């Protein structure tokens, strides 16, 4: 009775089911946990918030056309603004936490495409001017639940302070490396003759044991359309993806007032 | 002939009965029957299923 | 016994898929909090004593209101006055009925109860002694009375009440009286089969319950002769079902009653309030 | 191997396959059996017809369009005209019976629709004139294999003798209850998606050991389209619901000549 | 249990000084006689029986009184006298809730009396026969009746209870009937959170017990029908809180109420009389 | 089912009790309950403080 093909993941309030799944990863095989007193670092009692922020957020749902060139997101920028989580995020100084990532796309037994999911620990991406090196403002790193989008075109910017963005050229992942070698980072394949879904769950990834969330991303979510989406009687449709994401053994230290970041 | 039953409880003990008449008809309430069986109308299914199974395979 | 505790219970990320059914197979959903959400433990010390069926049950019910009269009637109609005739049932009023026609069939005794008032029908012709009423059960073959004061009063094997007014109302028990093994709410058939060719009218004849019922008469009398003031009474007649069993149930009655069956009635068959759109809190 | 979905039923001399089934009911949870001494009530020795009697009958089909509102038989006035079961139940003044009922329809992965197959104990329904109550003719009550179809409007007749027949209306279930709670009576759904058939094994029930077949129907079975049939190609497209119902456990007593009852 | 008895003591010189404290500590002083007179032993064979709260409250108590009528009514308003609802509460009178007030929480079963009283309306319209009283509990959601004849007297499932006049007072005991675990005497709150931006009135909206209360309705009429004389009646209820428990004393009404709440009026907020001097004995 | 208790002593025995009905808040008045702890009240103070000695050290 029991298939790899389905599932169901509950967190907090929050229940997920797919029937069209392909098995789940476990990021480098490593569940997620709390932070054991003999790798622990800032002393002071920390904030546990369990279930109200260790639950499914989902976010704004994405159009695949047949002319998409890909999706990224990072973590914990994409839920900075979900209920509970991000209200502990801002009000300390550290924080740390796992994931469940759950991406979503259904459609039909005659149309085609694959999707390639990726997880990747420190997703740095290149910037869009060649006057400078590394020059990406605050604001356009963190894009937050609409996170954005790649081409496939590089065209930087005559003027440097019209580069402070990300050049997301999608065969060279954003960043310097060939987009078919993605595969060395957990991930799985939404290929629509076979499933629905992509489950990923992540531990924390870091050289530190807690970090500011505020400034650091651990974790980018990249969404590869690996091949074209293709649907023979409308060449033109678009199917969603949906990406619902969870924390998970969420932990923070170093409270204070709420830290309300620069918007432009 | 008394019976001697435990009341159903108030806000903050037990309570006698004795049939006066020879008739069971002329008796008071039937005690409070707790018996229930729902899944013969929620579940009245010729074979097993199990809730964290599939409802079909 | 209690209503069911909530277990302490975290998430899952399982082939196990409490939260998926199919209702196809005439199972109903069956997932209960801890199978979808993360619960804490909750001892639950509540119990469903009050809708068991004898408790549900448990109330004595105005069934029917029947009128009698003393005064020196020297018409038919006046004379008809003296006394009341009433085929027991349950239909004359509607919630009781609807109450058991949650169920198919039923088995139960019966408490009956009644209250009697008087009033003066006018104030120039006297008074009136204190008056004694008469309750007597006509099972079906015996004789009814077609006067106030016949011989079928005499009740040697009916049973009778006599109530005085003014004292506590008066009540009896009756068993389990039917001649099935359990009453039937509903009757699916005829009385008769109708056969080829047969004489007999089938152009006026009825179908259900209420072809095959008999429970009997309630017959009504003041026994006091009349006084110059004219009183006029009115006897409500009260059913408790207790020592209860029911099977079967059924959807409960959603639109109005118009008769012993379960016809409707044409300009009272739209129950729902529409809502103003699908999205309405 | 073996499947909620796959079933044979052999009773007599007939069998039934389905290989889209949806399990199978119990009504009340209850297998059909013979008479136990200690509930006995007639005492000449019964008739037990066995295999002649307790085997599948097939009606005639009706056919579900867009348009239909539903069905209805009563039991055992459905089968008063099949085989060995109608000559047995004619030439007795008393009978009980269980059932099988097998209720067909097939179509395609690409239609859609639902019927709720319910069995009612004691189905009861309105009459359709206002100048009388319980006022239905025996032939009008009992229509055998054809049954009869529930209607959206309800017009009661303007002479009492031309109102003679059952007001079937499908929202109140032809006896003015709501037909959303039509299911607190033993059902399947057959959803077009999901299933091909329905299955309901019903015991004897009533308030008496035993009755008077000719005179009183213990079952009504419904079928009620929940969700229209929709198929895009041809939306006045029509399939069949074939009916197949074996009496089970059949007992007869009162032994005499035949019944034969008036047909108009 | 006794009060305390009083020890034979003397006196002292000692570093002991009971006599002192600090009650900004919020402890109340403590101190008893034998710490700062000389004592005799004195046996205390008295005891606290009679301020125990089940003592305390152990009494019958008026908290209503309600009228109804019994005559040939042809108008709206008339027909509105011949039966009444009275939504169930103790802020109709003043000294039972006062006591109930002491404490902010209690949890009690509660027993329920009435004194039935009628008098003619005239005496040139003949006289009446004795007549019989319904009194229905209306649970919250039950329909209410809108005439004294109406079908929800049938009271299938409210309870009620038939009095007739001249017998004893009728009574009945009542659960803790509370939703939740003991009854609020205060409620500093709202029924429900008004939001921002919202389209909700915010300008007629009431405050505290009154916005979340609700016992149900008890509605009473006289199930004769009118004689020739008007007769009007008086039910008052009376209400008996037993097996009480209370929680978290206040201190008790000062000031006379203006109705349901805790509010005060103007010209009654001078309980005290003023005295002559500070030292006037 | 007879309770047998002392009674409430006057001027100059026991008494017997019979509950009749099947629900608790039918019941006569509770018995006697002599419980107290006036110091929740009178004296809800964190630290323990003794009579004898100063309330302030
Ligand atoms: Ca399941
Ligand atoms: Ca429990
Ligand atoms: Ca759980
Ligand atoms: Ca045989
Ligand atoms: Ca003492
Ligand atoms: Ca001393
Ligand atoms: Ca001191
Ligand atoms: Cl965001
Ligand atoms: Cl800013
Ligand atoms: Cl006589
Ligand atoms: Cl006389
Ligand atoms: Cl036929
Ligand atoms: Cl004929
Ligand atoms: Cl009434
Ligand atoms: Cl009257």
């Amino acid at each position: 009775g029991y298939s790899d093909r389905v599932r169901q993941i509950t967190l907090g309030n929050s229940t997920i089911t797919t029937q069209e799944a392909a098995n789940a990863v476990v990021a480098y095989g490593e569940w997620p946990s709390y932070l054991d007193d003999k790798e622990a670092n800032p002393i002071d009692a920390p904030t546990e918030p369990d279930v109200s922020s260790n639950r499914f957020y989902t976010l704004d749902s994405v159009q695949w056309k047949s002319t998409s060139r890909g999706w990224w997101w990072k973590l914990p920028d994409a839920l900075k603004d979900m209920g509970m989580f991000g209200q502990n995020m801002y009000y300390h100084y550290l924080g740390r936490s796992g994931y469940t990532v759950h991406v979503q796309c259904n459609a039909s037994k005659f149309h085609q495409g694959a999707l390639g999911v990726f997880a990747i620990p420190e997703y740095v991406m290149a910037c869009n001017t060649e006057a400078k090196t590394s020059y990406v403002s605050y604001v356009n790193a963190n894009p937050g639940e609409k996170g954005g989008v790649f081409d496939n075109a590089y065209n930087p910017s005559a003027e440097a302070s019209e580069g402070r963005k990300f050049a997301a050229l999608d065969y060279l992942l954003g960043c310097g490396v060939l987009a078919g070698n993605a595969f060395v980072y957990p991930h799985q394949i939404i290929n629509l003759r076979t499933n629905n879904s992509a489950t990923l769950v992540l531990p924390y990834v870091n050289s530190l044991a807690i970090d500011c969330m505020a400034k650091h991303n651990n974790w980018g979510l990249v969404i590869l359309p690996l091949c074209k989406l293709d649907y023979a009687p409308n060449s033109s449709t678009e199917i969603p993806i949906t990406v619902t994401i969870a924390p998970m053994f969420t932990e923070f230290n170093g409270l204070r007032n709420i830290t309300v970041p620069a918007t432009q | 002939g008394a019976q001697v039953s435990s009341q159903k409880v108030g806000a903050h003990v037990n309570y006698t009965t004795i049939n006066y008449y020879k008739d069971s008809a002329s008796n008071a309430a039937s005690k409070l029957d707790f018996s229930q069986d729902p899944s013969k109308f929620t579940e009245p299914v010729k074979d097993i299923m199990i809730k964290t199974a599939p409802a079909l395979n | 016994p209690t209503a069911q505790s909530t277990p302490l219970t975290s998430g899952v990320n399982s082939q196990e898929v409490p939260a998926l059914t199919a209702v196809e197979t005439g199972a109903s959903g069956q997932a209960v909090p801890s199978d979808v959400i993360e619960t804490r433990h909750v001892v639950n010390y509540k119990t469903r004593s009050e809708s068991t069926l004898e408790s549900f049950f448990g109330r004595s019910a105005c069934v029917t209101i029947l009128e009698v009269e003393n005064f020196n009637a020297t018409t038919d109609a006046d004379r008809k006055k003296q006394f009341t005739t009433w085929a027991i049932t349950y239909t004359d009023t509607v919630q009781l009925r609807r109450k058991l026609e949650f169920f198919t069939y039923s088995r139960f005794d019966l408490e009956m109860t009644f209250v009697i008032t008087e009033r003066y029908y006018a104030s120039n012709t006297g008074h009136a002694r204190n008056q004694v009423y008469q309750l007597m059960y006509i099972p079906p073959g015996a004789p009814r009375p077609t006067a106030w004061d016949d011989y079928t009063w005499q009740s040697s094997s009916n049973p009778s009440v006599f109530y005085t007014y003014g004292s506590a109302p008066p009540r009896m028990s009756i068993p389990y009286v039917g001649i099935a093994n359990a009453y039937s709410h509903f009757y699916d058939g005829f009385a008769r089969v109708p056969l080829k060719d047969e004489t007999v009218d089938s152009g006026d004849t009825y179908y259900g319950l209420v072809t095959i019922n008999d429970f009997g008469t309630l017959a009504v009398r003041v026994v006091n002769e009349y006084n110059p003031a004219r009183i006029t009474s009115k006897i409500r007649v009260y059913m408790k079902p207790k020592h209860v069993r029911c099977w079967c149930p059924r959807p409960p009655r959603a639109v109005p009653y118009r008769g012993e069956g379960v016809d409707f009635k044409q300009d009272s068959i739209t129950p729902l309030t529409a809502v103003e759109n699908i999205n309405t809190f």
